[PDB]
């Protein structure tokens, strides 16, 4: 069986803090 | 090719003697350090 992911497993890429951005 | 050999290291041998090395690797990260050079910490 299968099913669709959505946006699921997105993860923080680096531990440095950053806010208000695009990245 | 078979899957080891052995080193032939007799005293009488000077780059045919065995070499003892030790690899100090620097994990640098944005995580919190733990292992610091000596230097002391301000206010």
């Amino acid at each position: 069986a299968y099913t669709n992911s959505f946006t699921r497993g997105v993860y923080y890429p680096d531990k440095v803090f950053r806010s208000s951005v695009l990245h | 090719y078979f899957p080891l050999q052995s080193y032939g290291f007799q005293p009488t041998n000077v780059g045919y003697q065995p070499y003892r090395v030790v690899v100090l690797s620097f994990e640098l990260l944005h995580a919190p350090a733990t292992v610091c050079g000596p230097k002391k910490s301000t206010n």
